[PDB]
């Protein structure tokens, strides 16, 4: 439910 | 947090979320007592009866959040740990005795409007303020009932130490303190799944800032009538967290 | 030296919902 957070961390 | 709240924008900038990196997921709470020291409870990171024993490197803390979900861009902040620190003598065999853990970050946070750190107690401050019926706030975004869209908060009185013990078979110590209502006065409200960690606080009224007391650590059940939540008490492991800031920054 | 002033409270002097009913606790 969680939503995707930036590639960078 | 069972019959909380949603809080207000900027209600807890201390707040911290622990995020598992695979698979996204709520871990615990935690808090921000620095721009570069988070604490927790020693639970959320090491608890062998149900094979939790994670590294740096498995987490994430985001800061400044207010959405559970949301990735709230412009607003939180995302860090990665450099090491985490249990205490020598947390108790997870038995009754989560010294329940306490800090997390150094990488690199620095900012502070925001929605990112600030908590202050923690002093000996004097303590002794005034934890004492029974004084009430602290707990936040969190755990579960609702034994989730939230946001952040949620309650406001629970601190227990007597005998009323405490008489609720439970579990052996409570020095290092741990109750709060929430008794079945007689009406109002309820607990910490539940996944607000472990987070922090238990009070305003001053001298000083008028907020100071962390207690860490989300225990319950039987939540929000059960005869029961209360159990919280590290922060300012009688203060000497170890001193400690530990001091030796590694 | 900061710590525990809430940008959008205590550095406001604007109060939260539930505030007063810590102090009022405080007795
Ligand atoms: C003494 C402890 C072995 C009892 C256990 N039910 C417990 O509370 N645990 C076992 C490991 C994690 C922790 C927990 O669930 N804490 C979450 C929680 C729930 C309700 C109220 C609070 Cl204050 C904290
Ligand atoms: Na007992
Ligand atoms: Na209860």
């Amino acid at each position: 439910d969680f939503e995707e957070i930036p590639e960078e961390y | 947090i069972v019959e909380g709240s949603d809080a207000e924008i900027g209600m807890s900038p201390w707040q911290v979320m622990l995020f598992r990196k695979s698979p996204q997921e709520l871990l615990c709470g935690a808090s921000l007592i620095s721009d570069r020291w988070v604490l927790t409870a020693a639970h959320c990171l090491l608890y062998p009866p149900w094979d939790k024993n994670f590294t740096e490197n498995d987490l994430l803390v985001r800061i400044g959040k207010h959405s559970r979900t949301r990735y709230e861009r412009n607003i939180e902040k995302i860090s990665m740990l450099e090491k985490i620190y249990i205490h020598p003598r947390y108790n997870w065999r038995e009754n989560l005795d010294r329940d306490i853990a800090l997390m150094k970050l990488k690199k620095p946070v900012a502070f925001s409007d929605y990112i600030h750190p908590v202050c923690l107690p002093d000996r004097e401050t303590a002794a005034s303020l934890l004492q029974a019926g004084y009430k602290g706030r707990v936040t969190g975004w755990g579960n609702l009932k034994e989730q939230p869209s946001v952040l949620q908060v309650v406001n629970l009185p601190i227990v007597e130490r005998p009323v405490c013990k008489d609720s439970t078979r579990i052996r409570i110590t020095d290092n741990m303190f109750c709060a929430g209502y008794k079945p007689d006065e009406g109002k309820r409200g607990d910490a539940c799944e996944g607000d472990s960690g987070g922090p238990f606080v009070m305003k001053s009224p001298f000083n008028n800032r907020w100071y962390q007391m207690g860490i989300v650590s225990w319950g039987e059940g939540c929000d059960r009538d005869g029961k209360y939540g159990f919280y590290t008490h922060v300012f009688r492991l203060k000497k170890w967290i001193q400690k530990v800031i001091d030796q590694f920054g | 030296a900061d710590c525990g002033l809430r940008p959008l409270f205590e550095k406001k002097s604007l109060e939260d919902k539930t505030e007063r009913e810590l102090l009022e606790s405080y007795i």
